[PDB]
């Protein structure tokens, strides 16, 4: 049946976007929140809201029963999953359909059929989608990986067929590496990725991530609503994206628009989606994936294609055919910058913190989507994204001038962000391009970019002169306006307060244990280095350990960080087991 | 390691810089000779109070006030 | 010559908007501010800012030498006409050009020729535009008015022909007051402005105010950049605009698009600007005005046509020959609300003072442009508009749905404001008509909207310095400890 | 000494204003 009241099973900027889309479409809207999120803007924006409880996602957004109970108690007849959490969960999409609630997404069979890399390989081959050389079926062993190297050469990429997240993709240069990579990658495949399935492909040195937005109805009509290039990936997750894909031949552009529909028809896919391809140096388009979540990057393709891309999901969940018969014109150009709590100067590491000020850019060509505001708090429970800055203009040059200005208007205070990185790439020749190709590529940030971003200092006083109070005033000189910062106790002339009796200035010590190189205590306790969830534990009481041996894995902001023994000994007491939330400084274990 | 004056927005010309600094230097009013003043405890308030013969404030107020330097 | 630095002799949304256009174009922007607004957003966003002093435009922005001296001391290359103030003063535009500074607009004689509505009648009679029943030249005395008024007949409007500004007007369903109404129209214009000239015409009560908008090269190439509807008005004053002009028939579009290039190339116009027309309840067109400046509601022209009008004005003023030929197709539909600090529950009586919250909405096809930011303060001496809400979509009904949300998200506090009006009107079936025609007209908001909005419930220390070759005023704050 | 936007600048003054 038709949607009337939609529940958004998600948090933050996508929850705000989906609630807005529903309220636009005239639906009533229901939010759910975990306890860490009880006051984020989306909770206040939905027409109604319900508490899941739980500190963690596993205590909260991932609990199928709690999400169905939320739908039952609210009477919300439809569920939208957003992205992450249960959006890719075939078993949840099944459970909600079996519960009789209108699933705003593709069929459980479609999700399960797309969700395995080898079935995706086979069905994409059946569609004859453009594809890279590689072994078309799982390999047994290191010596069978060598059977591909004996035909297509090097470099060799390997994947766990249920690996992902940027974790499961490796490259090899030699045959002697292979036993180490196999007895590692299959260990990870079985223990962490739950499945020892792995396969092999031709590596691309500096490819571009090129993708196409696909829309399909329950009646099999399929549209390619546009394309992006996203090749600014910090690892394998994305940071800066743009629409359309620049700098490609019309033959490639039409090959993309043709192949995407065929992939959708061979899968039987319906709803919103996107198909991910890599464009190689040989210009070969090569399919990787169709994701079933509506992608974060939808709004740049909204700003180009004019259509709302989320609303189509509601209409297709009603089963109404597409209102528009044709591929829209990708008028102008658009950029998007992901705004994240990550320190680029610390080497793109996530860090939690307060948002003590959030002045978003506004004006021409600028759209802001955010899950945070002045006064928000970000904890280690969820991924780093704060917002998206979307910029549009008459051409890539004009949109980049818009970006250069907008990112200079942007200020965020209270936590580290990637905005200093965006401000660089929007003025880096390697991303401006020469008008015929990019030098930017899927490995560029980690290697070729000259990182000029200084590590985030916050407001901390760091040097001796930073300790001195300051008063900052406006003084107007010749009719100019100057903003001027005066120390509180500088000496000029005979001035009073040029000194104080008994008062000393010195460089303050950082709020770090011991000296800067005294990273750990001489004591026996292994103390948790960060706020997170204890996601793995690797030892039993009385087990022998040596310095550098793993003791636990902590998930902070969905970055898994290993925490290791600082001395040899045995863990004589252990305080936690997996799934526990853990605070900074908590004793995990004592090694004696 | 000194704390310097900072100008945060715009750049004045050398003439505007000189005028700004000159007026701020003129605004630097004070004693012209800031140093530790001459000690004179004659008739200090702590000598005026009545202390019980056994009052601990004879240590922690009266004596410390006289002896502190 | 060329533009590298531009001074924006304005305050409010146009000042920010032009500072943004300059900083997009890579051009250094110089703001000028008064005592109420030395800490306004434009003063924070400009690359440089300069004091004018005084509390009002009359002590400040209207004194030419203050602006010319600010331009000289900044070394600016160009000066931009915003809205109001000196933006349409041809004598200032010439004094700028004589000072070698690039006026970002049409030639001073073209400004002088276009700005007067009698000469606009003569220009329309040269351009062969459709014209309304009314006197072609100003009346000269009350007997001249009484002689004309019996011939052109009821119902009548009596209007100041110069500086009319949406207020120099009277309406008459009965003729017997008119002798004192003419005496007032003459005396009031002599008293306020020093031109007493007026014209008298039939009162077209429920038309649609419409405009087209062109880009026009110094070389005389002209393109229609868009067309818009302005009919949502209180008392000759706007509240919301739509882009394009909705449901105009093909003939009306063709006639406007040819007349726009004709009127522009016959006036020799250049820059970017609107041409403004009235559509009657029969749908027939008549000519009404040409604004010399860029219209305030230029943003939804720019972001509906895809043409960067304020940057196109920078291009034209830099002397780049225009890159555009075919009139850009409006794609989808768009709205531009104006939000005043006026109580729509009390006749839109202004309410100055602080605005204490301003969590403007943002999201899919929504934007804000503001003179205010959270903690801004309003005085009664300036236009009551705080900000403008822009909304756009692939269809008019989609953009209305979006507006019906966005105006409920948009939360403002500390003063009375028209947000509840926008909330109602974007929700009222008088405006969301059949999807082919709708009821609303230029007096609907007063006479037919059944309004349900509930009523509301130290100087500087100045030290004057001689230094080298210059004498500088320096202003300290109320005090400093240093 | 004065800093201006990241310049170090030296200014010389009479030891006389008070």
């Amino acid at each position: 049946s038709k949607i009337s009241k939609v529940l958004v099973a998600n948090r933050g900027e996508i929850a705000v976007r989906v609630i807005r889309a529903a309220k636009d479409a005239g639906l009533a809207s229901v939010a759910v929140y975990a306890e860490p999120d009880a006051d984020a803007p989306h909770v206040r924006l939905a027409d109604e809201a319900f508490a899941l409880g739980g500190q963690t996602s596993a205590e909260s957004y991932l609990v199928f029963e709690k999400i169905l109970d939320a739908a039952e108690k609210s009477g919300a007849n439809a569920i939208h999953p957003g992205y992450g959490f249960l959006s890719e969960n075939a078993d949840f999409a099944q459970a909600v359909i079996d519960a009789g609630l209108i699933w705003i997404g593709p069929s459980p069979q479609s999700i399960r059929d797309l969700g395995d890399k080898v079935t995706a390989r086979h069905i994409a081959a059946r569609a004859k989608a453009p594809l890279v050389p590689g072994t078309p079926d799982p390999v047994k062993d290191a010596d069978e990986v060598v059977a591909f190297a004996k035909e297509h050469g090097v470099p060799v990429a390997i994947k766990a067929a249920f690996g992902g997240g940027g974790r499961g993709m490796k490259v090899a240069r030699t045959l002697e590496e292979i036993p180490e990579l196999f007895e590692s990658a299959t260990r990870e495949a079985i223990a962490a990725f739950g499945r020892g399935e792995c396969f092999v492909e031709r590596y691309l040195d500096k490819p571009r991530h090129v993708e196409a937005q696909v829309i399909a109805d329950q009646h099999g009509n399929v549209v390619v609503a546009g394309t992006r290039d996203c090749s600014l990936q910090r690892r394998f997750q994305k940071l800066v994206e743009e629409a359309p894909a620049p700098f490609l031949t019309d033959a490639q552009r039409k090959e993309i628009h043709e192949s995407a529909k065929r992939i959708c028809k061979e899968a039987g896919y319906y709803g919103a989606g996107t198909v991910e391809y890599l464009v190689g140096q040989d210009g070969l388009i090569s399919f990787l994936e169709v994701n079933t979540r509506l992608q974060v990057e939808h709004p740049v393709t909204e700003e180009t294609s004019g259509i709302d891309l989320v609303r189509q999901q509601f209409k297709i969940a009603n089963g109404e055919p597409l209102d528009i018969t044709e591929d829209p014109t990708p008028r102008g150009h658009s950029f998007e910058f992901r705004i994240n709590g990550e320190d680029a100067g610390r080497g793109f590491l996530p860090a939690p913190g307060p948002v003590t000020k959030f002045v978003a850019p506004t004006g021409p060509g600028v759209r802001m989507d955010s899950g945070v505001e002045t006064g928000s708090v970000i904890g280690g429970q969820f991924d780093s994204m704060l917002a998206k800055l979307i910029v549009t203009g008459a051409t890539r040059e004009e949109a980049l001038e818009r970006s250069r200005r907008a990112l200079a208007e942007f200020t965020v205070e209270g936590l580290a962000t990637v905005i200093p990185f965006h401000r660089a790439v929007v003025s880096d020749p390697a991303f401006i391009g020469d008008g015929e190709k990019f030098d930017v590529h899927t490995r560029w940030i980690e290697t070729e970019w000259n990182n000029t971003v200084e590590p985030f200092t916050g407001g901390d006083p760091i040097e001796e002169e930073d300790t001195v109070p300051r008063q900052t005033v406006v003084v107007e000189v010749g009719g100019r306006r100057l903003e001027v910062s005066l120390p509180g106790d500088l000496a000029i002339g005979g001035g009073g307060g040029a000194a104080a009796p008994g008062v000393v200035r010195k460089k303050p010590k950082p709020r770090k244990r011991g000296g800067g190189g005294a990273k750990a205590a001489s004591g026996d306790a292994v103390t948790a280095p960060m706020q997170g969830t204890v996601v793995k534990v690797a030892v039993e009481e009385g087990q022998e350990v040596s310095a550098g041996d793993l003791v636990v894995v902590l998930e902070a902001m969905k970055m898994e960080n290993p925490v290791t023994a600082h001395k040899d000994g045995t863990i004589t007491g252990l305080a936690v087991e997996a799934g526990a939330a853990i605070t900074q400084g908590t004793v995990i274990a004592e090694i004696k | 390691h000194e704390a310097h004056i900072k100008v945060l927005r715009g750049e004045p010309t050398p003439e505007e810089m000189a005028a700004l600094m000159a007026v701020l230097a003129s605004a630097g009013g004070g004693p012209a000779e800031p140093v530790k003043k001459e000690r004179n405890m004659w008739g200090h308030p702590v000598d005026k109070l009545r202390y019980s013969v056994f009052s601990w404030q004879r240590v922690t107020l009266l004596e410390r006030t006289h002896m502190r330097r």
